[PDB]
RNA sequence: UAUUAAUCUAGAGUGUGGUAGGGAGUUUUGGAAUUUCAUGUGGAGCGGUGAAAUGCGUAGAUAUAUGAAGGAACACCAGUGGCGAAGGCGAAAACUUAGGCCAUUACUGACGCUUAGGCUUGAAAGUGUGGGGAGCAAAUAGGAUUAGAUACCCUAGUAGUCCACACCGUAAACGAUAGAUACUAGCUGUCGGGGCGAUCCCCUCGGUAGUGAAGUUAACACAUUAAGUAUCUCGCCUGG
């Protein structure tokens, strides 16, 4: 249960007289098993938040197979409009990749990949993009059991 | 072509030149006819229209070519004895359907909607019981066969259970 | 299999048949219907070779000039349908074609290519091995 | 028997023209006369499946709630069943949040036990507006607590009396790993329940049919004499 | 619009005639157009389907 | 007006058609005379003008596929308007 | 309340059903909208033809009782 | 991938039976009502906004009531609308009549769709010609709140508004949603067709709308007519 920090966005709300500052925080939480959750909280000081976006992404912890361990076929992955494409990169070519696309993919237990992250630079739909690109890749496994044909070729 | 005519005479004079109005519509009408010669007695008119207060009703219904209106129209509205030479076709729509006789029980039930003033009706003007045995007479049929048939595949019921057992 | 009606026409077959059953998936549907090609037909049986799809039945009516084919969906015991979203390869206008030496293995070794190469259609194992190559129809995975 | 076609003497009928495609499967489209009738033999099945389910969790012997939020017909039914087999049960307001969230909610409900204890032990010794705000407190989180605070567990198994009526308790559940049970309704959603049964609220022959045969699977799983499951007719407790 | 009710009934009963063309003859002052005013026939549907249902 | 059946059982290729190229191509001609003498009546009639062109086009599209397809087809249809 | 189709006459014209016609038709020689005739409305659009026909025709009066 | 031949239509469309709509344009008629004209009367006001004012008015104004000429558009009908290529259409009627709708099994038999080129239309303004200025009103004239004010308002008044050949061929041309093909719930509600019944509460397929499943989107929100599903095509946005 690591639950390292990602980016912190600095927001304030309007209110009667002054602006109340409430940034939010957005942390990731993993034990080196797989273990992956992503959580976004806030509130008025850093570590009340840091807490609070602790607790929500350690409330759901997902593990993600590694076989070949890159994204062995070509994803892009879009959460709210934000490309992050992931692409095989072979086991020798060593990794390529962006600090939280790094941390991102490090954080499964996978190994080099051909990364790159498009237009927007907010590291809030970047991770969440992320996020969703590797989680929706599927095993060799799956598609060997589901289909009839049990061999995976 | 469908045709109507209203015939509305000049003012609230006697029927005997309403009568004149309709000798003078005959000639009118060239040769497309099929008139029927009615008259509705003597009906007021609310406001003043051309320059008249009332007028006698006639209705004359023919058919056939289009041509003989606007001729009719023109002679009718300049001619003093009528102020009133309507000419009804296609562009007023209404229904002559084939199958109009499954419309009789409309035609009775209507009726004794009319008159349902009466004890012995129980049926409301608007009243909710669904009576139409929904026909459809509405498929397109055409008639084929399988050739070909492979690999039977079966699922299992639709009836989910989270983890199949909890013991 | 009667029909008891007849189905309309697309623009192409190949897109009707993606629409037909992206839209059955989409809105939880068992059964497909697509147009009868020797092509269409020969693509329908490799892909229920391969485990993708259930049961296809050939409707023709009074000639092979109109036939159609109706086939289910493959629905694993898990509730998991092996149509994984099918896709056209041979499309209007971006027709693809690749040599053997082009011939690609889907996903790493996961999916399966539909390649009609010199005499009908085969999947990406034999076409590779047939040392043949030619048109890619679709991907299914 | 276990939802035998006799004993839902008359629960079909809902409301007018509301009905999900993939809920054609349990309850039969529109009629006629614009009403969506529940089927009777998938009720029967649907039910055997949760029966058959939650014996097997009596049988684990984990924790169970029998919801009667309802004002009046469920709330009968579940005290019905608590008089039958003694579990804990939510019958007030199920709160926005008590099995995701009942960290804080354990120590209000411990405030609150505390709180009746010494007023047990104490015997007016302030003045006595301050004992009319201690009633007033209690009250106060009695109108809240009244439903959960009998249970010091999450539950293992719940069962709901309608998925759209409980979106608290299916929210909390889906959070947690129990399965749904629920009597689905025909303007609900059957992508929401872990078990689907096409029970209807608003005619009560499937509802009272239910929710005794419920309490009878885990009566006859805890060894005690069971009412009803074998009648081919039970009773007949239809609500005006 | 005539009402002959009794000495008092009849205006009684002319209250809600003279309401009604008050309301309906007022739209003869102001800019307007035909779009505007198929716009407001709209407007007045969503209304009496609301409200009135 | 629209000559709707007297057009299409003219111009017939086989015992029983009456969408026949030929009959298609023959109703659309007829309705472009009709709607020519509309346009000339009513020089204000943009729907209708719309349509003309529709039809006087897809009249083209039609005598190109009755050429490009079979001779025969259109060696009986040498009436279109034209000069 | 409908007349056209209760009646299953489905024939309209200037005068074979004028009282069907009045019965949407206030006293106040104005008609009721669809959201108070509550018909098909073909019989009720035709209704609107027809009375305002009949104000040409001078059978009701434009703005009078 | 494309061609070859013909039967199958199943989209192109077509036939038979029915079919809704203010579609459009052209033509015909009408006056509720105002102004001029006719009868009058009458006393001191009318005209009107934010308070008033400009202006009309004792010679008779405003008002009072109808009637001929005139021309505008035609109270309600008017639809959780129809039709319509968007554009637009509401007294009624006629001619051509475009396209909407099903029962569409039947029918040549892939003919097809987009489509830069091109053709047309695209409101209205304004404006060349012929009319009315009855009514309105840009410009205009005055009073009036802004520090002025041309801007709110009111009163009047030229072209014009209204008609026909029309032109500008431009829009907030809006569903701010390019078309065509195949498919996709339910429900909310307006409408059409066939079918069969009293009409609503009946089924089917579609036109114009929405909440909303799956689906889509940056979210708002589309969602059976997509911004969906896939295809085809054209044009555009690669910062202000």
């Amino acid at each position: 249960f690591e639950e390292r920090i990602v980016k912190l966005k600095r927001i304030s709300k309007t209110t009667k007289g002054g602006r109340n500052m409430r940034f939010s925080v957005l942390v990731v939480v993993g034990n080196r098993k797989g273990k992956i959750g992503y959580g976004i909280a806030k509130a008025l000081e850093v570590p009340n938040a840091i807490k609070k976006a602790i607790k929500a992404a350690h409330n759901s912890l997902h593990t993600i197979e590694i076989h070949k361990g890159s994204i062995y076929h070509e994803v892009i992955g879009r959460s709210g409009a934000s490309r992050v494409l992931l692409k095989p990169a072979p086991q020798g070519t060593g990794i390529i990749a962006g600090g939280a696309i790094r941390a991102i993919i490090e954080l499964a237990g996978y190994s080099d990949i051909y990364t790159k992250n498009l237009g927007r630079n907010t590291p809030i739909n970047m991770i969440h993009a992320t996020m969703d690109g590797i989680l929706k890749q599927l095993s060799p496994r799956r598609v060997a059991i589901l289909r009839n044909k049990n061999l995976n070729e | 072509m469908q045709y109507n005519i209203i015939l509305l005479v000049d003012g609230s004079l006697s029927l005997e030149q309403a009568n004149q109005v309709n000798e003078k519509q005959q000639q009118t009408l060239t040769n497309v006819e099929g008139l029927q010669t009615e008259y509705l007695g003597l009906k007021e008119l609310a406001y003043p229209i051309k320059k008249q207060l009332s007028a006698h009703y006639y209705r004359w219904k023919f058919s056939g070519d289009n041509q003989s209106t606007k001729d009719f129209k023109r002679t009718a509205n300049i001619n003093k004895q009528v102020l009133r030479e309507l000419i009804i076709n296609l562009e007023r729509e209404y229904g002559y359907l084939a199958s109009i006789n499954p419309k009789k029980q409309q035609l009775a039930l209507q009726k004794r909607a009319k008159y349902d003033e009466i004890i012995a009706r129980e049926n409301n003007p608007e009243n909710p019981d669904v009576p139409v045995t929904s026909g459809l007479a509405s498929t397109q049929p055409r008639l084929s066969r399988t050739e070909k048939a492979q690999k039977p595949k079966e699922e299992l019921w639709d009836v989910v259970q989270k983890m199949g057992n909890f013991d | 299999i009667t029909t008891t009606k007849p189905i309309k026409a697309h623009f192409d077959p190949v897109a009707d048949l993606l629409t037909k059953i992206n839209n059955a998936r989409k809105a939880k549907l068992m059964t497909v219907t697509t147009i009868a090609s020797k092509l269409k037909i020969a693509i329908l049986e490799i892909l229920v070779k391969e485990g993708y799809l259930a049961n296809f039945q050939v409707l023709e009516n009074k000639s092979k000039t109109k036939r159609i084919v109706t086939f289910n969906l493959k629905y694993t015991q898990r509730r998991i349908p092996s149509i994984n979203g099918v896709k056209q390869i041979s499309k209007p206008g971006l027709r693809i074609y690749r040599p053997f030496e082009k011939l690609p293995l889907v996903l790493n070794g996961l999916g399966i290519a539909i390649i009609s190469t010199s005499d009908g259609v085969m999947t990406d194992k034999v076409a590779r091995l047939k040392k043949i190559g030619g048109e890619i129809l679709a991907y299914v995975w | 028997s276990l939802a035998k076609l006799g004993e839902m003497r008359t629960h079909v009928g809902m409301v007018k023209r509301y009905w999900n495609p993939k809920m054609g499967f349990f309850i039969e489209p529109e009629r006629k006369h614009n009403n969506d009738h529940f089927v009777l033999e998938l009720q029967r099945q649907s039910l055997q499946t949760a029966y058959n389910y939650v014996k097997e969790v009596a049988q684990n012997n984990g924790q169970i709630l029998f919801v009667g939020t309802k004002n009046d017909y469920v709330k009968k039914l579940v005290n019905n069943i608590a008089k039958r087999v003694d579990v804990a049960f939510i019958t007030q307001r199920w709160l926005g949040g008590t099995l995701t969230n009942f960290k804080t909610l354990s120590i209000s409900i411990n405030k609150l036990n505390k709180l009746v204890e010494k007023q047990a032990e104490n015997a007016a010794d302030l003045t006595k507006k301050e004992n009319l705000m201690l009633s007033r407190e209690i009250e106060r989180l009695e109108k809240f607590f009244g439903g959960v605070k009998s249970l010091k567990r999450l539950p293992n198994l719940l069962i709901v009396d309608d998925p759209v009526y409980e979106k608290n308790a299916v929210a909390e559940a889906n959070i947690l790993r129990i399965p749904v049970v629920a009597l689905c309704n025909t303007n609900t959603n059957p992508e929401l329940v872990d078990f689907i049964i096409p029970a209807n609220n608003h005619q009560p022959q499937s509802t009272c049919l239910l929710m005794n045969l419920l309490a009878d699977a885990v009566a006859e799983a805890k060894a005690m004499p069971t009412m009803f499951a074998y009648k081919p007719d039970e009773e007949i407790q239809i609500e005006i | 619009e005539v009402k002959n009710d009794d000495l008092e009934l009849a205006l009684k009963k002319f209250k809600r005639v003279s309401l009604e063309i008050r309301r309906l003859a007022q739209r003869h002052e102001y800019h307007l157009r035909k779009g505007m005013r198929l716009r407001e026939k709209r407007k007045i549907a969503q209304k009496k389907r609301r409200k009135f249902r | 007006q629209i000559d709707k059946n007297g057009i299409i059982k003219s111009a017939q290729l086989h015992d029983k058609d009456v969408g026949s190229i030929q009959v298609q191509v023959s109703l659309l001609t007829s309705q472009i005379k009709q709607l020519t003498d509309h346009l000339l009546a009513n020089k204000k009639d943009f729907i209708s003008k719309r349509g003309l062109y529709a039809k006087v086009s897809k009249r083209k599209r039609l005598l190109k596929y009755l050429k490009h397809n079979d001779l025969e087809a259109y060696r009986n249809l040498v009436k279109t308007l034209n000069l | 309340y409908c007349r056209f189709c209760a009646i299953g006459q489905l024939r309209i014209d200037l005068i074979d059903d004028l009282e069907a016609l009045k019965r949407f038709l206030s006293p106040y020689a104005k008609i009721n909208p669809r959201r108070i005739t509550g018909n098909c409305q073909m019989h009720q659009r035709h209704v609107a033809k027809a009375l305002k026909r009949a104000r040409y025709l001078a059978l009701v009066p434009f703005v009078k009782d």
